[PDB]
């Protein structure tokens, strides 16, 4: 049957699919928490770091600023 | 902690039940094809010598007894008794495989082969597999009293022992249910 | 004794076991993934070059700062051996503590600078970016000792 | 107190730190994920074999195959997606969480693990390599009917390889039966007698009884073809009773293996479900009695596979198969029970767990259809039993896989997979797979039979097979969102620092770190029911547990 | 085992064979397996020759190149390694091969090519025993002769790795017996055995690497 | 061990059943008699089942109660020492190499690589079997 | 020696444990360049170029995501 809107057909309905598929489902909010901005307070709970590189309270110095 | 029924035995005893399927294939390969050859099912080219079948069928019988006495003396620690009767059921075992193989070449020498008919192909295939069998069960009574000598006695060389004893026994009730079907109901 | 909130519960040893609902995180961190990592290998890469630990705090210093980063620096697994970073957006306020091992290794002629870089990051509204940067020329300035 | 953390977990891990412990390994979870991994890579390959045939098969006429070509193509994905994707992918999810779900250190026989996943491996590798033969892989059917796979037809070197490699896989899979009856039997926590472990344990233990039943068998029957083969040993010629002795043998063996393939499966969604109904599992004794009764049942109907040879006793295989037909009408129901007036909440495991429902009642009702003498005497052969057996084999295997994929990754690794990329998945996955196996009813029932590399013109059935095939590729296309998904989110994507990240759980697996340590417990919960990490987490639930659990 | 192995073995039956004439051929012509390379070599180099004025270069003066190339890169290792490295020192005490990883490749490297060459040679043995397309075989071998040794380099620079790491594990902690317990609160641990002293808690002090060979089984 | 008998039991009768009611229906009513090839099969798979069944039922009679077949209990109870289970090893995957070898030598028929195969594969399970039981090196 | 790190590589100070990546990068260029140009004198037959582009295709792309990644600071 028309050999070329066979091979037509074959080639572009999954592709065309796949991208409203994509554009409906790819193009929400995700869980992540969106991103801290600092014009506004700071709420959220104390943040600590480590560096947890080398394994295994007299202070030796100090330096100050404030922006 | 330890839950005393042993792990190995359960092992043991669920493959040895898997094997006994793999022979029920074996026999329900046998028996089909018997059924289709009318009369004398058995050729005439072929006569099953008795004179041989029963004495091997015998040192076989014997050295399940030989086994037992073996596992008996382990189950209390002392090492040499198990030696003992470990290489006498060796030695009785390698009897019964060498009796096997004269009587495969007796039988080949004038008369049946394996493409020559069907009832050759199915005695032949039901046979052989059993003698593989007993040439592992012989290679696992090597390397087990090797490892015997290679160290000191404790409990989990007297649970292998054991282990590869029922083994031994299940491969002989196997061979007596073989040759009960083949010689005399025929 | 403790209350344990709605899913937490105290075990035969000391550890706890949480839980959390189907659609949530267990995180919460206001910041890109893509600026976590980078921080963070930044904070392990530095820290191998200097033989001492990196610090990064963020919330608030209400009350003396120094006083308080102090008070902070003692939960660093080693603090003695350690150089913690200490921010709080609120006071705007930047705090650079050292321990006594890390020492005689250019760390004060190194701190002054790293305060400056972070803040002049800051002043555009950059958190994560200015503490790498930091955090960037700190490691670079302490040696290995 | 403050309490010192990492700004993100460490993504892939040193140098080295991979290869050598691949190697020399004895734990079953990283033999679980080998076992994953390399079923995917063979299901890449059946998956490809699939789409070379269907872009044959649209536009009659053999634009670019062969015949022989074809015939091998059908052979090698038949046999590949069933015994090299299938059955190790079962003792893949077993390794994985089963002594975790039974509260023990390790499996009964820890290098019979090992030796079983590489004996896997090898065989189909061995298998496989029938295509750089110049002459090609088998090209008899999957079965390998009884005398066109001897000697005379069938000369090649490539179904020499196919009867090795299937001898030495199942070989490998009764090591694994083995080990995994000793281990849910011996090794078993001081607490939960054989009543209070779950259902998957349960639906595994059964599964590895019907393992060493079955393979066995197929092992001789190997033997006996090979034999003839190789040295004219007269065991399957028709002069005897030897064509149909090879099809009663191969059914023997071949029915239970679609049981064994199917039951853990059932485990799989009746353990998902619970825990987004937030509600107990509906008849715990009624689903082991069902378990039970399917397995029971598996063995004796083995010959409705041969209605149109006229050699067999119709009434009491064909009655036999409608009673098989009960026990997983009382399965369904107990599913539908559970979900019944809960809290749902469809995230990516519950969404595949209901494609799963819908996909295998309609391939159950088929079948059932399938079950009577005399309309297999018109649609047995043709395309409504691959219509049949395709939504059976689809709905179970594909769909559960997946649900227990975004199930346990966070178990066995510590990260979230992404649930926009899950959502479209499933998706692309439903959508493209009810447009490709839909309409091959009515290609079937209508004449066109099953393995035609051609066909002519003047017949009919040319649109249909073109939306068969635009539908395989839509399911080709489908499954780069989820290699996209798990290749991210491996080493990026939301980190997991509690148990339990799906809230609600049971089954004691979700009461151990999240990616568990070397022994898989640092300690255990008292164990009075089958729900214990329930009871852990939730203390003020118990005497609403006990009080109203006979309302129903 | 010389004696033993020339009485049981048969090795070069010239009676079945013929005596050399210049118009008759058989299909096995390899030479013994120390020639085996460069026959391989001899195989799978495309044909690549260039002709210009008044004269021809052939295609197996690559084979001699490549041939007097491989025979000069054996003798002046050392001082290659010497200058690349920059080590001049006096050295009495060996050195185990996975402690030094990117030599180990560079070796397996060389043995994977030496191996792909020599199983180039027997393309009409493998092809006629394993049913195999001689052209394909022909192909394999002129492939393999550039991906087989990266793969190998790659393959063992990480295999060398881990096998340090598996040395610092049994250091830092002790030798693995295999023995587990359940701890009345249901932990269960693995009864380490440890190499050296021990600390207040019952911990092993970790030691330090020396090049020296480590224990890994407790029979040992 | 007492419910794991009884399911072999259940199991064990219903294949007795079911076997001798094929054979007796296929005995009459059949084309050629008797059938001669499910017939044996299950037979055999109701001895299996036997098999397994008396093991169980004779360590369940000769045991006194366990933690595990106990109710009741307390994880007090099963504080000890479990058996001994192997690290890490590397014969397995010789092991299978030996195994894979002789299948490809009998798949084409080279009797040469199947002596081979048979060779390596008796060396391969004999490192195994020894490998946590030789001694120190004697020098 | 030139240098690599302890935690890299455990025995860093016992041998030879590091080759520039430079090596590396232009010896897979001239590889793929090698099974490129392997392909002239096309000696009646196109079932062989397919393979050579194939495999010349997948080292040129490993290459490309060695070299992108490692410029990018996501490596080291
Ligand atoms: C419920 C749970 C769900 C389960 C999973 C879900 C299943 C979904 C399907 C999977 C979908 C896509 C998978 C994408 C992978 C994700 C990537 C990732 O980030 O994970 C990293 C993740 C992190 O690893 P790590 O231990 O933390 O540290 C890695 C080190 O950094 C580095 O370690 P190393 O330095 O020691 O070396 C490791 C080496 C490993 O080398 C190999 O494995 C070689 C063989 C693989 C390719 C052979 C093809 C020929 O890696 C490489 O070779 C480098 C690149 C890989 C080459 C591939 C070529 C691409 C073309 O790796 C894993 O955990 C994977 C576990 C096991 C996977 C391998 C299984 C192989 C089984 C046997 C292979 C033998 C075959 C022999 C025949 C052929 C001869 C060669
Ligand atoms: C047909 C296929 C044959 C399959 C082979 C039999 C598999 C048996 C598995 C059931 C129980 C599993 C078990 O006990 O783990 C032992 C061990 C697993 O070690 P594991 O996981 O670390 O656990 C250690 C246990 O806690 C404690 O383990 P253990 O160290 O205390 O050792 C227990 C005991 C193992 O207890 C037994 O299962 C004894 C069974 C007698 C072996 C008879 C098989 C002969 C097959 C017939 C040939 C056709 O070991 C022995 O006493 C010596 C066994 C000698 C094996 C002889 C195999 C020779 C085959 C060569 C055939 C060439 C001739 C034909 C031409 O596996 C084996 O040693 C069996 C070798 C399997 C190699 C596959 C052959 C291909
Ligand atoms: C197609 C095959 C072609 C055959 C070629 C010709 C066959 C000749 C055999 C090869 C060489 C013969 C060795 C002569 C020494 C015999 C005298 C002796 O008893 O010394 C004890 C000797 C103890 O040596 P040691 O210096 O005191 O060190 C003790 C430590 O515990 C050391 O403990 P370890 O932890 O370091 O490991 C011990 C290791 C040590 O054993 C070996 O390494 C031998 C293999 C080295 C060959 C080179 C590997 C190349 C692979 C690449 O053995 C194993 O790992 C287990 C493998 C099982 C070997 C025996 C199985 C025989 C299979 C027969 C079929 O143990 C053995 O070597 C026994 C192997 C030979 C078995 C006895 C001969 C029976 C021959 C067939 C019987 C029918
Ligand atoms: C944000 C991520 C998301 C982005 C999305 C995509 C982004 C870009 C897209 C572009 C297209 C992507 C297509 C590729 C997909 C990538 C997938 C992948 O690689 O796996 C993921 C991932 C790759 O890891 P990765 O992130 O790339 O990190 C790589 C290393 O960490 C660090 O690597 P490294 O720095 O350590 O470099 C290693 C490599 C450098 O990397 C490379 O450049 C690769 C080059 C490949 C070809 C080079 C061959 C050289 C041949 C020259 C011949 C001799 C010269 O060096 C080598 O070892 C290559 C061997 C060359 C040896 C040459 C030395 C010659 C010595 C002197 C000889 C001179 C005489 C000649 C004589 C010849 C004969 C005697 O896999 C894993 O992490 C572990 C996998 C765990 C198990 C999975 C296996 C599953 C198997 C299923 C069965
Ligand atoms: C993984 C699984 C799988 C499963 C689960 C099944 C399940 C069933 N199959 Fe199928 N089958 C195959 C895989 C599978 N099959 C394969 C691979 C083939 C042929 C391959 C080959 O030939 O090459 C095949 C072929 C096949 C045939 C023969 C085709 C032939 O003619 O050649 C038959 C019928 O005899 C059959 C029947 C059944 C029946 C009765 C079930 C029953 O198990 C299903 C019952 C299910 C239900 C869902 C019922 C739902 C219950 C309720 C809702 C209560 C409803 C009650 C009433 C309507 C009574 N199958
Ligand atoms: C568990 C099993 C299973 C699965 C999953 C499948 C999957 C598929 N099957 Fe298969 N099939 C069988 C079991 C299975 N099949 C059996 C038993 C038979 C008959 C056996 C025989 O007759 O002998 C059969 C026969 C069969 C036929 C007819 C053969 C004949 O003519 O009779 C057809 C097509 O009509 C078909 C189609 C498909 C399609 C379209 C899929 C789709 O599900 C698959 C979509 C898959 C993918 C496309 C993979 C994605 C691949 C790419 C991304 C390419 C990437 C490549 C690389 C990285 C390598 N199957
Ligand atoms: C498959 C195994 C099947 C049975 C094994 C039992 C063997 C039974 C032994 C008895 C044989 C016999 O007596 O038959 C006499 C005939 C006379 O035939 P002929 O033409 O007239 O003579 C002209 C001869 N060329 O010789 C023969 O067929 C030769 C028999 C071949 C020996 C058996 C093969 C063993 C190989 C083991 C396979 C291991 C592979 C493992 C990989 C997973
Ligand atoms: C292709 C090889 C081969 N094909 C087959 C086919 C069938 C059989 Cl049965 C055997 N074979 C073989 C074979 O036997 N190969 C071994 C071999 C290879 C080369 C050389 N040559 C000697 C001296 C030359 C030389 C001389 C002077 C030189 O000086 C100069 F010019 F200044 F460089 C340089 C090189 C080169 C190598 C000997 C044995
Ligand atoms: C990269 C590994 C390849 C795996 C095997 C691929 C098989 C290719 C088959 C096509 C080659 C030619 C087949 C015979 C001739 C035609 O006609
Ligand atoms: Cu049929």
């Amino acid at each position: 049957m028309s050999t070329a809107l066979t091979h037509g057909l074959i080639g572009g309905v999954p592709l065309v699919l796949f991208a409203v598929l994509a554009l409906i489902f790819l193009t929400r909010k995700g869980p992540h928490p969106d991103t801290y901005k600092m014009s506004d307070p700071w709420t959220h709970a104390p943040i600590l770091w480590a560096a947890e590189e080398p394994r295994e309270v007299v202070i030796g110095g100090g330096a100050s600023g404030k922006w | 902690s330890l839950n005393r029924p042993n792990m190995v035995s359960v092992g043991t005893i669920v493959w040895l039940s898997s094997e006994l399927m793999f022979f029920a294939g074996l026999f329900a390969m046998y028996f089909t094809a018997r059924a289709q050859a009318g009369g004398a099912w058995p050729p005439e080219p072929t006569e099953l010598n008795l004179a041989l079948a029963v004495p091997v069928t015998l040192v076989l019988i014997a050295s399940s007894f030989t086994c037992q006495m073996g596992v008996f003396a382990a189950e209390r620690g002392d090492v040499f008794g198990l030696r003992r009767w470990y290489v006498i059921t060796f030695l009785m075992g390698l009897f019964f495989v060498l009796g096997q193989g004269y009587e495969y070449i007796h039988l080949v020498e004038h008369g049946t082969t394996i493409p020559g008919s069907a009832y050759g192909s199915v005695f032949y295939l039901a046979t052989g597999f059993h003698g593989l069998h007993v040439i592992g069960g012989l290679v696992a009574f090597v390397l087990l009293l090797a490892r015997t000598k290679m160290s000191k006695f404790t409990p989990a060389q007297a649970t292998a022992a054991i282990v590869v004893s029922y083994y031994w026994h299940f491969v002989d009730i196997v061979w007596i249910a073989l040759f009960a079907t083949i010689y005399f109901v025929r | 004794e403790l209350d344990l909130p709605y899913g937490s519960a105290l075990t035969s040893s000391g550890r706890i076991s949480a839980v959390t609902e189907p659609g949530e995180l267990s995180v919460h961190y206001p910041f890109p993934t893509m600026d976590l990592v980078v921080l963070d290998d930044a904070l392990k890469y530095g820290s191998r070059a200097a033989k001492a630990r990196f610090a990064v705090y963020i919330g608030p210093l209400g009350a003396d700062t120094a006083a308080t980063a102090r008070e902070i620096l003692a939960n660093v697994p080693t603090p003695e051996n350690a150089v913690l970073l200490a921010v709080s957006p609120d006071q705007r306020a930047i705090e650079v503590v050292y321990g006594a091992d890390v020492k005689g290794r250019g760390i004060e002629s190194a701190a002054p600078l790293g305060v400056s870089a972070a803040a002049a990051s800051f002043k555009e509204g950059n958190l994560i970016d200015g503490l790498i940067s930091a955090v960037r020329v700190m490691s670079a300035g302490v040696s290995p000792a | 107190e403050l309490e010192a953390r990492r700004p993100f977990p460490e993504r892939m891990g040193p140098k080295g730190n991979l290869i050598y412990k691949l190697i020399t390994t004895t734990d079953h979870k990283l033999i679980g994920i080998m076992y994953c991994v390399v079923c995917f890579a063979f299901f890449l390959v059946g998956g490809l074999m699939a789409l070379f045939m269907r872009t044959e098969l649209a536009m009659p006429g053999l634009q670019f195959l062969s015949n022989e070509q074809f015939n091998q193509l059908f052979t090698m994905h038949g046999t590949v997606m069933l015994l090299f994707y299938a059955t190790p992918i079962v003792f893949g999810f077993a390794n994985l969480v089963l002594p975790l779900q039974i509260g023990a250190p390790d499996v009964a026989f820890p290098r019979l693990n090992a030796l079983s996943f590489w004996l896997f491996l090898f065989g189909a590798l061995i298998a496989i390599a029938g295509f750089i033969t110049p002459g090609g892989a088998a090209d008899f059917g999957w079965t390998a009917y009884s005398p066109l796979t001897d000697a005379i037809h069938s000369p090649g070197a490539g179904g020499d390889l196919w009867i090795m490699g299937l001898a030495v896989g199942g070989l490998g899979t009764i090591l694994g039966g083995v080990n995994m009856i000793t281990t849910v039997v011996c090794m078993r926590a001081p607490g939960m007698t054989m009543f209070r472990m779950p259902i998957f344990t349960w639906n595994i233990l059964v599964t590895s009884i019907l393992v060493l039943i079955a393979f066995p068998i197929l092992t001789a029957a190997l033997f006996g073809l090979a034999a003839d083969r190789h040295l004219g040993a007269h065991i399957y010629d028709p002069a005897n009773g030897g064509v149909l002795l090879w099809q009663h043998l191969f059914w023997f063996f071949g029915h239970p293996e679609v049981y064994i393939i199917a039951l853990p499966f059932f485990g799989i969604v009746s353990e998902i479900f619970p825990v987004f109904s937030r509600k107990p599992i509906f008849g715990y004794t009624t689903l082991i009695y069902a378990t039970l009764a399917i397995a029971a049942l598996s063995v004796a109907v083995w010959a409705h596979h041969m209605y149109a040879t006229g050699a067999v006793l119709l009434p009491f295989f064909s009655f036999m198969t409608f009673l098989i037909a009960v026990p997983t009408g009382i399965k369904f129901f107990n599913w539908i029970g559970t979900m019944w007036k809960g809290q749902l909440t469809f995230e990516t495991p519950m969404l595949f767990s209901v494609g799963f429902l819908i996909t295998f009642l309609l391939g159950g009702l088929s079948g059932v259809l399938l079950a009577s003498p005399p309309l297999d005497f018109h649609v047995t052969d043709s395309y409504f039993v691959i219509a049949h057996f395709h939504y059976v084999l689809f709905g179970t295997i594909v769909f559960a896989t997946y649900a227990g994929i975004y199930f346990w990754f966070p178990k066995m690794t510590g990260r979230l997979l992404d649930e926009r990329l899950g959502k479209l998945h499933f998706w692309l996955t439903f959508i493209g797979f009810h447009t490709t196996f839909l309409v091959q009813h009515w290609l079937g029932d209508e004449g066109m039979p099953r393995r035609y590399a051609d066909y002519l013109p003047t017949d009919g059935f040319t649109t249909l097979n073109v939306i068969s095939t635009v539908g395989a590729f839509i399911l080709g296309v489908s499954m780069l969102p989820f290699v996209w998904n798990v290749f991210k989110s491996w080493r990026y994507g939301e980190p997991v620092t509690v148990d339990d990240p799906w809230g609600y759980g049971n089954s004691l697996e979700w009461a151990t770190s999240c990616p568990p340590p070397r022994h898989n417990f640092t300690e255990l919960p008292r164990i009075r029911s089958e729900r214990p990490a329930f009871e852990l987490h939730y203390p003020h639930m118990v005497e609403r547990m006990r009080a109203e659990a006979h309302v129903g | 085992v010389l004696g033993l192995m020339g009485g049981l073995l048969q090795i070069n039956p010239i009676w079945n064979l013929g005596p050399y004439k210049p118009s008759q051929v058989s299909a096995g012509s390899q030479p013994d397996f120390y020639m085996m390379w460069t026959e391989g070599l001899a195989r799978i180099w495309p044909p690549w020759e260039f002709y210009f004025w008044h004269h021809t270069i052939p295609a197996p003066v690559w084979v001699a190149v490549i041939m007097g190339l491989v025979f000069v890169l054996l003798p002046a290792y050392p001082f290659l390694e010497k200058r690349f490295t920059g080590d001049y020192a006096h050295h009495n005490l060996l050195q185990r091969p996975r402690d030094v990883p990117v030599r180990t490749a560079i070796g397996a490297m060389a043995i994977a090519f030496y191996m792909v060459l020599t199983l180039a040679a027997m393309n009409d043995i493998i092809a006629l025993k394993f049913h195999i397309s001689l052209n394909a075989t022909t192909w394999i071998g002129r492939i393999g002769m550039v991906i087989l040794p990266p793969f190998v380099y790659f393959i063992t620079y990480r295999w060398c790795i881990g096998l340090q790491r598996s040395d610092r594990s049994v250091l830092e902690h002790g030798v693995e017996t295999g023995i587990i317990k359940r701890l009345p609160h249901g932990a269960y641990i693995e009864l380490h055995q440890p190499l050296g002293p021990v600390d207040e808690h019952g911990h092993p002090i970790p030691l330090q690497y020396q090049g020296a060979p480590l224990p890994k089984r407790m029979n040992k | 061990m007492h419910i794991e008998a009884r399911l072999f039991e259940i199991l064990t009768a219903f294949f007795a059943l079911a076997a001798v009611v094929y054979a007796v229906l296929t005995a009459m009513f059949a084309t050629g008699g008797v059938e001669w090839a499910g017939t044996t099969a299950l037979v055999l798979t109701t001895g299996l089942t036997l098999i397994t069944g008396t093991f169980f039922r004779f360590v369940a009679r000769r045991l006194d109660t366990r933690p595990e077949d106990y109710e009741d209990a307390e994880i007090s109870d099963g504080a000890g020492e479990l058996g001994f289970f192997a690290p890490h090893s590397w014969w397995p995957i010789l092991i299978s190499l030996s195994f894979s070898t002789a299948a490809v030598g009998a798949a084409l028929w080279l009797p040469w690589l199947i002596a081979a195969g048979v060779a390596f594969v008796i060396t391969s399970v004999c490192g195994l079997v020894f490998e946590y039981y030789w001694g120190p090196e004697k020098h | 020696h030139t240098g690599v790190d302890v935690e890299d590589v455990p025995s860093a100070e016992w041998g030879w444990s590091h080759m520039p990546i430079g090596v590396m990068h232009i010896g897979g260029l001239l590889s793929a360049a090698f099974l490129l140009v392997m392909m002239r004198g096309n000696h009646v037959g196109h079932v062989e170029d397919w393979f050579l582009i194939g495999f010349a295709a997948v080292i040129v792309a490993l290459v490309g995501r060695n070299w992108w990644l490692r410029r990018r600071g996501w490596i080291r």
